[PDB]
């Protein structure tokens, strides 16, 4: 197929993001859109990605196509765009994937196609308790500063439509509220819950600063923790995150 | 369990740095009228006194007075996570000692402790009970200069007051210092009921006025021979006492 | 003795970073026409030059041409203290070695250092001696991004030239990596005077590159399995020359 | 006598630079101003200080006095002037010396009188081949940048009518240029000489940049450097400086 995505530097750090749990993707290509999805090794996160056709500047795909790219190269080469860059993804005969970034200069980068796992599908219409929507910049700076308080989890709380993230630290522990009073959340809705997750892998979702610019919080108690990172023409990343014990 | 909030982390945080060689445990007192430390020297010359009258305790639910010992350190470190001015303090008494927590509603973030504490008998404010003939409203930058000015001459301050004129003396070798504190210049207020005289240590008034450098409105009282009373308030109500025993 | 001068420490300083494995040592040779140092890496592959035109040296007074060997690390500690880049150099032989000279007339200031050098034959520029068949001009910041492609992926570069484009192809392992090079993207100019191709070290390619990045009109040549020279000029009219022998 | 200074701040630095020559000065007050004169233990700086009577806001002196006074108690008294502090000078009936400070409040601070040693004057109406005249605040600035070279010996050289200060360093040497073309002179006169001098001692008459407005410049080869740091009124603070060997 032929694709091209116009503001390139903000495309890439979705694969920088996915680098952080897994090594191999599969980009799957179909009539709707660029569908990517996949799982970390300790199965604790499951992401699921929408870039709809309206996203892509051009998007040609005749048939679904499916390719499996080593994650490193991929985000090596797309560390390399600029704020000017324009990039292409495109297959040739022998199936293999063609990055081409175009500014200054015109620069393609070809990767061999391997061997592309089949990822199951766990229940998405899912049903949690407590929904939210903020800031994609603010609940990533929110984040990064639970991460400086040194903790290996964090607690999710929403109790009266407000949501309460804290971690413990060596003498007591730093709780962040947010809520539509306070200007930190949009919208809330739903009941009260109350879960624990791992800290590294909520953290490890914020590279979505630049991509996103809403994020929608759902979870429940001692059920997954889904956050939606919206991105334009209905694009979206989801990242399910299991409870603690 | 007895609760407690006061109006501003930062003034809390001020308070305690004004404790003069704090032995860095205090004993923190929780009563009907008001939550205080209450510490003397061990020359029995300076007497520092951390107050919080009830009148800027917001939320206080006291059931009986207790007093419980902790490290001020421990309480300082959560003070110090306090960003904005607009911080806020709650003391809540558990078993095992104090739960400090530090809330600011800007930011809406907060911060707790759970500081190992010994409670005991509750001790009494005993300050002595004297008439102070003279006492004076100053910002605590002229003190702290003052303080400068002492440490260049003089064993002993000898503090005198007329009808409208606050004077401080010392002698040294042969120096000699006399500054002269009048209304506007700079005392905000002076009240004279007589003319009266002291002399105190040089070194522990040194050492207070440094302190009271944290406030605009210090209030120092003194009278012919009688302990010299120091007043150390904050925006938020805190405040800190200093009693300070004269040279006879 | 031998006297010239440089309207700029800066640019003169730039030249001396750009030599690539320098050995710390480098033999200044003065003659009628230019000052330069000619260095050839073990493995005979790289050429480095650094090279001044007399057209670029004022005041430039040569009685007999002299080469003399220094430290290039005590050159670079007097270049270091250029504050502007209104400065200038100016290098003057004595017995024992080169005394160089870094003044400023902006701020009228001078700078002294009296290097200890070992004076001997002098060299000459024996440059490859071949046809360009293709030459082009670019700013030194697109050839420090290949070099940051190449860095990706390749063992060896391929660069050939159409009529009007010039392409750079590297293999590894399946990977791939192929720019165009075309005018105004990002070429300042072009000329062919006939389809050219060649292989060159990727490793060497890309030490050279990145230093390109100090000039923003670097001048590449090369043709039909022949040496590529790559020029690095300055404002000031110094001039770095590399010469890279391809892979047959 | 009475003796009151409005810009307590700039006169103090008159005395903080004398601190760094000697230790014990004699204010001596005469009709015409206040006159101090002193020379350090290596005999290398001679000192001449006039402050005019017009300098002072209020200036009493009815018979001629002399006061010395430990230039140490002195200073410290004076560190602790604002930008907005009067200062007084008086002596009493004891005829101690009477320091008082007047700003947000008055305070005085005394000094016993003690024995003060008698200067002889070496020859002032000295002449020298080279003079100029400069910006203290230039001056100074360029004298505090010969300290950093790092080097014991400042080498003064006047030619046609253009000053170079040089300083030996690790490597090789510095020399910053003064004149009339360069901004750095305001005035030259004068022919040729070079001497050099002990960098500390002028390095340690830089503290005059407040109290100093301009600075006239003298020496010649093989002769004493004279620093004349203008005041107002007409008054000077003149530093003698004698050649190497």
């Amino acid at each position: 197929m032929r694709v091209k995505v116009i503001d390139a530097d903000a495309f890439s750090y979705i694969f920088r993001t996915l680098e952080e749990f897994i090594d191999e993707i599969t980009l799957d290509f179909t009539s709707d859109g660029l569908k990517i999805r996949g799982i970390d090794p300790s199965r604790v996160t499951f992401i699921d990605i929408l870039i709809p056709a309206g996203y892509f500047e051009e998007y040609n795909v005749e048939k679904e196509e499916k390719v499996g790219v080593k994650l490193e190269d991929f985000t090596d080469v797309l560390k390399t765009v600029t704020k000017n860059d324009s990039l292409y993804l495109e297959t040739d005969e022998n199936q293999n994937i063609k990055v081409t970034l175009d500014g200054v200069y015109e620069r393609t980068f070809t990767f061999p196609s391997i061997v592309a796992s089949e990822i199951e599908t766990p229940n998405l219409n899912l049903e949690f308790p407590f929904k939210a929507k903020a800031l994609t910049v603010t609940f990533t700076d929110i984040i990064d500063e639970i991460e400086d308080i040194g903790g290996d989890s964090i607690t999710f709380k929403a109790e009266g439509g407000k949501l309460y993230l804290s971690a413990n630290s060596d003498m007591g522990s730093s709780t962040i509220e947010l809520s539509t009073e306070n200007g930190g959340l949009l919208e809330s809705e739903g009941g009260d819950a109350e879960s624990v997750y791992g800290l590294e892998y909520v953290v490890n979702t914020s590279k979505m600063r630049k991509p996103s610019d809403t994020v929608e919080i759902a979870f429940g108690s001692q059920i997954p923790l889904k956050l939606r990172y919206n991105l334009p023409q209905g694009g979206y990343a989801d990242f399910y995150i299991a409870p603690r014990a | 369990m007895i609760k407690a909030t006061y109006s501003s982390a930062k003034d809390f945080y001020s308070l305690l740095s004004g404790l003069l060689k704090v032995t860095d445990e205090i004993i923190l007192n929780f009563t009907e009228d008001s939550i205080f430390s209450r510490y003397l020297t061990d020359d029995k010359v300076l007497m520092v006194i951390f107050k919080i009258p009830k009148e800027y305790l917001e939320d206080y639910t006291i059931d009986k007075p207790l007093g419980i010992k902790i490290n001020i350190n421990d309480l300082k470190k959560i003070l110090g996570k306090a960003k904005s001015k607009s911080a806020t303090v709650t003391l809540e008494e558990t078993e095992a000692g104090l739960k400090v927590t530090v809330r600011d509603e800007k930011t809406g973030t907060r911060s707790n402790i759970y500081i190992k504490g010994e409670k005991t008998s509750i001790d009494q404010l005993t300050e002595p009970k004297v008439n102070l003939s003279v006492t004076f409203t100053t910002d605590g930058d002229v003190l702290k200069d003052i303080a400068r000015d002492l440490s260049l001459v003089g064993e002993e301050v000898e503090i005198s007051a007329d009808e409208n004129t606050v004077t401080l003396s010392t002698e040294e070798a042969g120096r000699t210092y006399k500054s002269l504190l009048k209304q506007d210049k700079p005392l905000k207020s002076l009240n004279v009921e007589s003319p009266s005289k002291a002399v105190y240590s040089i070194e522990v008034l040194k050492d207070v006025f440094k302190v009271t450098s944290i406030s605009q409105n210090v209030t120092v009282g003194f009278g012919n021979n009688i302990p010299m009373k120091i007043e150390v308030p904050t925006d938020s109500g805190g405040q800190l006492i200093f009693w300070i025993a004269p040279r006879l």
